[PDB]
C-alpha cells in the first residue's frame, strides 16, 4: 500500500522504457523496494557520482530481484531528467 | 518527456470521499502505465488505469 507511490526514473536515448536507479525508492514517508521483475539501471558508484542530464557512460541494464539490480548485460546510454 | 513512474499499484479500491481531485498520468515510457492520484491526507497513490474503479473516477473528475 505505501508503495504504491510515483519515483523519479532514468531515461535513455536507446528507444526502451524508463528504468528505475537501483531497485529502492522513496516516496509517502516510505523507504521502498520495486517488484521483482522491474527493470533498472545498475550504475557503478564512479558512474553515479558524474549522472548528468546527458548520457555520459554505458549504462548496465537489470531486473529487480530482492532489491538488487542484476545486470542483464544489456547496455544503454541513460541519464536523469528534473 | 516526465520520468516519474510507478513500480507499484494501489491493490484496492479507494472510495471517491477518500480522494482529492488530484490526476497526473505517467509517461507511455514507464514500465508500468499508471495515473497519479491524491487522497484527502495528501498521500500520492499509484492507480491502475485498466480497473473500472480508476476509469470511473477519472471520468468522475471530468464530469465535476
Amino acid at each position: 500500500a505505501r508503495c504504491a507511490c510515483p519515483a523519479r526514473h532514468l531515461n535513455n536515448t536507446n528507444g526502451t522504457v524508463l528504468k528505475l536507479l537501483g531497485c529502492h525508492y522513496f516516496c509517502n514517508g516510505t523507504l521502498c523496494t520495486a517488484p521483482d521483475g522491474y527493470p533498472c539501471y545498475n550504475l557503478t558508484a564512479q558512474q553515479v557520482r558524474t549522472l548528468t542530464t546527458y548520457p555520459n557512460t554505458s549504462c548496465a541494464v537489470g531486473v529487480c530481484m530482492k532489491g538488487t539490480c542484476v545486470k542483464n548485460g544489456t547496455m544503454e546510454q541513460c541519464f536523469k531528467t528534473p | 518527456t516526465s520520468t516519474t513512474c510507478c513500480a507499484r499499484f494501489i491493490n484496492k479500491k479507494i472510495p471517491k470521499q477518500r480522494l482529492e481531485s488530484y490526476r497526473r498520468t505517467t509517461s507511455s515510457h514507464c514500465p508500468r502505465e499508471a495515473v497519479i492520484f491524491k487522497t484527502k491526507l495528501d498521500k500520492e497513490i499509484c492507480a491502475d488505469p485498466t480497473q473500472k474503479w480508476v476509469q470511473d473516477f477519472m471520468k468522475h473528475l471530468d464530469k465535476k
